[PDB]
């Protein structure tokens, strides 16, 4: 189905962000995307990685 | 910080596999590494006080400009917050040294280090020459591998400023 | 010989280094000379 | 061509937008746009004459409508990883 | 996500002191069982798919309704996916046993691993004992002195235990 | 994105009517002050670094414990982004100043600044500090006399202190 | 891209010089008749599906080999993207008679038509013919006096000439 | 470069249409700008060598500890080249003047200026000295709107480097 | 990407047979001196700054045309453009000194900078004098026998004289 | 191949930068344990005819449902290339002990495995089989950190191969 | 992509005529034997690994020096590439046997696939026999009467011959 991932970042973003510079204009921290089933899994681990956290998941 | 362990941990889990012989390899010279480099730790740590003096002293010497009125090195405020500063400097080599890693350093001092000094006018070449003071002592306040450790810490501090 | 004679003694060194400085270069290239050549100035000046 | 291969077409594509590539530049946001006319990091400094190569001027497009077709550019070029003629670059460079 | 080293800098800099000499005698005595370390996440992952493939072979004679027809293990890709999930939960506790920290687990996966099977309503109570059953064969798998020279590291284990036992409460 | 123009464009639209004569000149006076405007926003943009060091200055004296290891402005790169943060707000203030109408600077940039700021641990209540700092060095910039014929520009004043607090409250 | 202006700055730069008297005093004389050249690119503008529908029917009335079955504006698709073609030279003209220098033309317009056109198979004769349709069509519009202050403009009839010239001579 | 013609034109071409009354309008604007910046330009390129000298005198005053033995601002060389740094300055204002947007500035200063600065160890503030200077005398030898503009210049280009 | 060891198994695979005898001695004898390059490598990576500096000065005092109005470093982009060149290829060249080979500097190097330049007008001349004064300024720093063990490194003085030696050919 | 030298060398081409402090000392580790690997290379290529012979006929004895007729190790060319193929693992195997990185055996073994032993029916337990023998073998041959570094690669393949 | 109806078209289109009575006859033929055309297909498809591996082993021992140490086939990896390139091939003589048409053919696996086996050093004569032994192999298939109704299906057999041919022939 498909999954609504609502994405936060508190710091692990913005250290991120900090060392390599700001590189794609800036945006607001709290925002969320709707991704297949097919696509969750590489989606999450990609947020994982980049230092975002997730609050919550739904699906619908 | 992004150190040796943990990037070992972070290229693993980029490509979704697991520790290989070649992570195991970084992380046992690390793990073997870090007598020296803990030393070096304590013995930055114990001559703090008289390396932050030295330096700012140093800073004073090499821009001898700094310090008259009406230039940001006259008054207390700004002498204690070079000394601040300069101890700072002092315990993030530390901190780097203990880890390992200049993840410390990066995170700490390297990122926002350039426009946070456009902001408020601080010349690096301050801070470049504090360190070549320190660096100059610890060749001489450190033996064998751990002057290596605590010298390149310095530089890649040096490399930063500059 | 007389010519170059005045223009090293006479005058001051500061200024005549100022000029020589600001002599046109024999590479006549303007700022987007390089651009123009590959053809990218429009894909390079577009706005993100 | 594995990737395509093995998963078929829209593995190919999510490859190149999930990549961490576009996100660090285009980043859910923006419209890509031509990066190869500046040095990127990480370039092979062949890839800036390959984008010269593979652009073909504002007013040019990559159609399929062409007379021979929509043929590959760069085959040769990336195989060999240059024109070849390097060596004979450094012999040139000394004595003649 | 960060190391134990960086975890002590971490509250070294939150009190803004330099490191203190007992934090140094324990980040030593952490750089000393380094090498027993590396033994103990070597041992994981060189012996990752026995450990999985036990781990499944037990979860699922413990557990046939996984198994069954409009079971959550049926069909191949579901059980596909339980297989991949074992293997990054694995992955993720040896990624944590060489850090020597508990939240560079809880970082990576187990924030959001919990919110992932509600929402496909997966049973976590299963995930966690699969988790349990692989910390059982990675215990066993770990204690294994051959090629290997012998020595203690009960402390090694203990902390294998915790952060299995992490990942199994987080998900749980 | 409006201006004064378009946003009365816009209820004259809802009402479905032509624009009044009241409005027409209530706009035409607009224009004529305009150039006002262009001064006040020429003012406002050439002493932009200016005024974000004073009030960087002004608000670490006052609020000494961001400064201090474990405060939001300690580690350096905070301190950048809390730089780079002033000089949006003092760049989007300036922008609605020009604009007539505040609507871009909030759509754009403060719809979300508040959530963005309570998921990061930043005080909000710092931040609506330092854009009222922003706000009384403006105003000393905006006055300046100097530079520009004299001339009453009481209504620009009061629009862009308008704007600094309404993105102080946005804020904070 | 370049206006006069720029193109002027450039050459000044490769002497390491300032820009004379003559100079500024071409650019200022530039400027005071800028009203002019803006009712010529209005002019452009406001009739540009005149001037196309013009150029078009004159050119397949010319070349009717243009619109048989294997021509190169025969289906319903190259048609289109003929008069999409025409519709973008005509607005890079404007767009130079704008801004004073053929600059936007041979950097963006021109840049790589040619060969796009060669390797299409695209008669490029014709559509040199086409442009030169256009440049007729668009004098009519251009030296039109009505709802104009009447004025001498015979050097940007000259200028947008040589503009519509510069495409086709590029083309063929 | 980026003046008012070619941002309309740019983004007018961005969006794939023609010049609509929006453009036209912001022309216009640049067209009626035209008389007060040119002979601001004028005015400046009369005065170029005086603006130059006091700039460089300027910053020798408010800076006198480069122009003695071992460092940047002493000898003939890099007196010089200080000249020719404020003469480019000086140019590259006048042209911002003449083409009605900082686009000469912004091309040819600005674009790359930390990074050169920074590797040649050129403090901006000696620059920001020198641009305060033309800016004082820009004061006095420009009148009602030519002073606006050269002053939003000279801003510009003082805002960049600091 | 090749150093000294892989390229000596891809000789060995292409023979079809194990390392020999004398190859291992060879391998053995360069991880022996291992250390030596390592800290050339160190000495060139500690000193880029001013190796780059003091190669960019040499450079254009001997080639003043280069900086003048129209020269290729003359605007602010081009000169930064030049030192990053500069930094880049020192950068490779000590990569080439970590890995004993030459591959990784003229594959992602070399290959096609020559025509990068010859594309964008650049000239390779000088370029090329540019790396020799690298060259230059960076065996004096090589052979710096401060805060290291005296000893013997000619051979890898040598090796990094090849290096740039080499950039130096390709790029001209 | 990716080595420990490739690996820290592409890691700082990324980014790139110079190749810093834990780079450097990645590169140290390797060196200095080049010499057990090298030693355990040494001993591997000199009993590879032992090693072969004894792997070929363990997988024999492991399954002796493949030697008889209308199956995979019936023939003697089939036999032949046994040995040949379990040479090949042997052969990458001090491959990758001499270059201190599994990269030999992904590059040359391991990149393709599945596909072909797909292709051609080869039950890539055999050749576990035969590398869990040259396992068992390995500790007769070898000692101290010679057999530790030669164990990781062997079971690397084992791993890869399961 | 054409299939036999869309060339027919597509010449139509090109005179500008409707479809002869002629063209339409050979049209009808076609769909006609459109059910043996899927057999044929099918035969392709269903039996497709064993196809390519009797082709793979014929041409391996045929040619030994491809599977030893420098040859093209020699690493794992190359021979997997070396069967995958061989089920593309397949795969796309499958395409056109079912469209009637060798367009695919060309323009997706033919396109310049000869200058890519020429770059990597891939010799053309082998994958050209490699070609002809998949084709034998496929006539073998394709011939075959078990689960299919008896009948006359040789102009499927000479046009399959006729798209493996071609392969051959553009490879080299
Ligand atoms: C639309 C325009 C826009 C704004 C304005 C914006 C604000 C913003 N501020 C941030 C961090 C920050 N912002 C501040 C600044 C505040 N904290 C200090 O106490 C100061 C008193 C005060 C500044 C006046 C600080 C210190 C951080 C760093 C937080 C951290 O890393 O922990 C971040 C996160 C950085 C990242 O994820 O990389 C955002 C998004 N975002 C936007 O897209
Ligand atoms: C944790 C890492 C970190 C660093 C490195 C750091 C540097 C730093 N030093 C500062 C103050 C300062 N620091 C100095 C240092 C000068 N004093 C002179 O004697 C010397 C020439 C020179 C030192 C070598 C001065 C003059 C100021 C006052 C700045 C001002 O004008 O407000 C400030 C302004 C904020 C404040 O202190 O209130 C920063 C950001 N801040 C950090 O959070
Ligand atoms: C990874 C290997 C690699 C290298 C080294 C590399 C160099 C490189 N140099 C470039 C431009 C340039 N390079 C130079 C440097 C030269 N001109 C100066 O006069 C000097 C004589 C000399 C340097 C010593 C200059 C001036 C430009 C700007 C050319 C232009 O756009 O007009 C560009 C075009 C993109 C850009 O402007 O950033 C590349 C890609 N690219 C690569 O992929
Ligand atoms: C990025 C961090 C991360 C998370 C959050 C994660 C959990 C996770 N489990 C998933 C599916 C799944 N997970 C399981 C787990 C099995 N079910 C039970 O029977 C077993 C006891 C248990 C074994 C642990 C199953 C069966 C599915 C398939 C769900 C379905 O499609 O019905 C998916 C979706 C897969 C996709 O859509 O592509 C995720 C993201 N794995 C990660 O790497
Ligand atoms: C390159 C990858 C790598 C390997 C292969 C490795 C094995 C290894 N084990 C060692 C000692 C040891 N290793 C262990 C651990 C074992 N004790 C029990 O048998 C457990 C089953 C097991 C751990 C769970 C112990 C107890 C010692 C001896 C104590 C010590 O030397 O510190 C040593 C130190 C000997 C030396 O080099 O001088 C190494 C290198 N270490 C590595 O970094
Ligand atoms: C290129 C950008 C640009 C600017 C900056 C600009 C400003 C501008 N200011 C002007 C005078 C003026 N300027 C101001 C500004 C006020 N004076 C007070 O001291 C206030 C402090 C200050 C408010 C910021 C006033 C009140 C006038 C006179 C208005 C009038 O002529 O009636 C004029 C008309 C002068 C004339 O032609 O007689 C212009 C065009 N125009 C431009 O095209
Ligand atoms: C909103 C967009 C916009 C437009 C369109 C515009 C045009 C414009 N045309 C003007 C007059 C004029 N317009 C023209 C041009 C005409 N003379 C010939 O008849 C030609 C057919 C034709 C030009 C090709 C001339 C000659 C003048 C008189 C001004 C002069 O001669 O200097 C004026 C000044 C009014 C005056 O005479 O005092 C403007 C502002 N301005 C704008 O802001
Ligand atoms: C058009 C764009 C442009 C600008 C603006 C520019 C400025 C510039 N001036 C330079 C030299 C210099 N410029 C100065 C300036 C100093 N002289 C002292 O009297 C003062 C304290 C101070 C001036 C206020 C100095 C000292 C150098 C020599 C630096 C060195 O070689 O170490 C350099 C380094 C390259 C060279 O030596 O030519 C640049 C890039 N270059 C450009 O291409
Ligand atoms: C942090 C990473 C790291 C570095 C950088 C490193 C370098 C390094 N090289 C060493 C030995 C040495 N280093 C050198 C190199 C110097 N001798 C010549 O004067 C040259 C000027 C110069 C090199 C061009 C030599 C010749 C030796 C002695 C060789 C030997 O050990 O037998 C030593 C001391 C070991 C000893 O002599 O007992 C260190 C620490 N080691 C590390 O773990
Ligand atoms: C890079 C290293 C590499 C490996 C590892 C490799 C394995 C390999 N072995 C092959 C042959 C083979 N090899 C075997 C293996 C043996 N036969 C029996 O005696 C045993 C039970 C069994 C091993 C334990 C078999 C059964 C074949 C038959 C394939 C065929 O008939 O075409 C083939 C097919 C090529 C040929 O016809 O010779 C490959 C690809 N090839 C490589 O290039
Ligand atoms: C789902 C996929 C699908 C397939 C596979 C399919 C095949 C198919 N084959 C048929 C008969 C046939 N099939 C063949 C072809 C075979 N005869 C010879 O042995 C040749 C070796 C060989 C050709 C390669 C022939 C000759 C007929 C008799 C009908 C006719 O000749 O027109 C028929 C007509 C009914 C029948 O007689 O069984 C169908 C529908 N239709 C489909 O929708």
């Amino acid at each position: 189905r498909i999954y609504k991932i609502t994405v936060s970042e508190a710091g692990a973003y913005a250290t991120n962000k900090h060392r390599t510079g700001y590189r794609a204009p800036i945006r607001q921290s709290n925002y969320t995307l709707t991704v297949p089933y097919d696509r969750f899994l590489p989606e999450m681990i990609r947020l994982h990685q980049s230092g975002a956290k997730i609050v919550n998941v739904t699906s619908v | 910080s992004r150190t040796v362990i943990t990037e070992v941990i972070a290229t693993a889990d980029s490509q979704g596999r697991f520790l290989n012989s070649t992570e195991l390899q970084a992380a046992f010279g690390r793990f073997e590494r870090a007598v020296p480099a803990i030393e070096a730790a304590r013995a930055l740590t114990k001559n703090q006080d008289a390396l932050v003096k030295g330096a700012v002293q140093a800073v004073f010497k090499k821009f001898p400009y700094v310090t008259q009125p009406g230039e940001k090195g006259y008054g207390d405020s700004n002498q204690a917050k070079c000394a601040r500063d300069i101890g700072y400097y002092l315990r993030f080599i530390t901190y780097s040294l203990v880890a390992s890693g200049t993840g410390p350093l990066d995170d700490y001092v390297i990122a926002g280090l350039r426009e946070v000094n456009r902001a408020f006018n601080l010349n690096p070449l301050w801070y470049i020459e504090a360190l070549n003071y320190i660096k100059g002592e610890t060749g001489k306040l450190l033996s064998g591998q751990s002057k290596t450790e605590a010298l390149l810490y310095i530089d890649h501090a040096i490399n930063a400023l500059s | 010989f007389l010519n170059m004679a005045k223009d090293l003694t006479s005058v001051s060194r500061a200024e005549w280094l100022a000029k020589s400085y600001t002599q046109p270069s024999r590479y006549q290239q303007t700022e987007t000379f390089g651009q123009e050549r590959i053809g990218a100035v429009g894909a390079i000046e577009t706005p993100r | 061509l594995d990737l395509w291969n093995t998963q078929g077409y829209d593995a190919e594509i999510d490859s190149y937008v999930d990549s961490e590539e576009y996100l660090d530049f285009f980043g859910e946001d923006t419209v890509p746009y031509f990066r190869g006319f500046k040095y990127q990091t990480g370039q092979s400094a062949e890839g800036f004459n390959r984008l010269v190569r593979l652009y073909d001027g504002w007013a040019g497009s990559d159609t399929d409508r062409n007379v021979g077709g929509q043929v590959a550019r760069l085959t040769a070029n990336l195989t060999r990883g240059g024109s070849g003629l390097e060596p004979f670059i450094v012999m040139a460079n000394s004595r003649r | 996500m960060n190391d134990v080293f960086t975890r002590a800098i971490a509250q070294a800099d939150l009190k803004g002191s330099f490191l203190l000499e007992s934090d140094l005698d324990k980040l030593a005595s952490f750089a000393k069982e380094g090498v027993k370390r590396l033994d103990a996440v070597a041992a994981l992952t060189n012996n990752a798919p026995a450990i999985i493939s036990d781990a499944a072979h037990k979860l699922f004679a413990e557990q046939q309704e996984l198994i069954q027809p409009g079971g959550n293990a049926y069909p191949h890709r579901r059980m596909a996916a339980c297989l991949r999930d074992m293997e990054i939960i694995l992955r993720y506790v040896s990624y944590a046993l060489l850090a020597g920290d508990a939240s560079v687990l809880d970082d990576r996966c187990l924030n959001g691993l919990r919110e992932t099977y509600n929402a496909l309503g997966t049973p976590t109570q299963s995930v966690a004992r699969a988790v349990q059953l692989m910390k059982d064969a990675a215990m066993v798998h770990l204690k294994s002195t051959a090629n290997v020279t012998v020595g203690d590291c009960s402390s090694l284990y203990s902390e294998a235990a915790t952060y299995f036992d992490k990942a199994a409460a987080s998900i749980a």
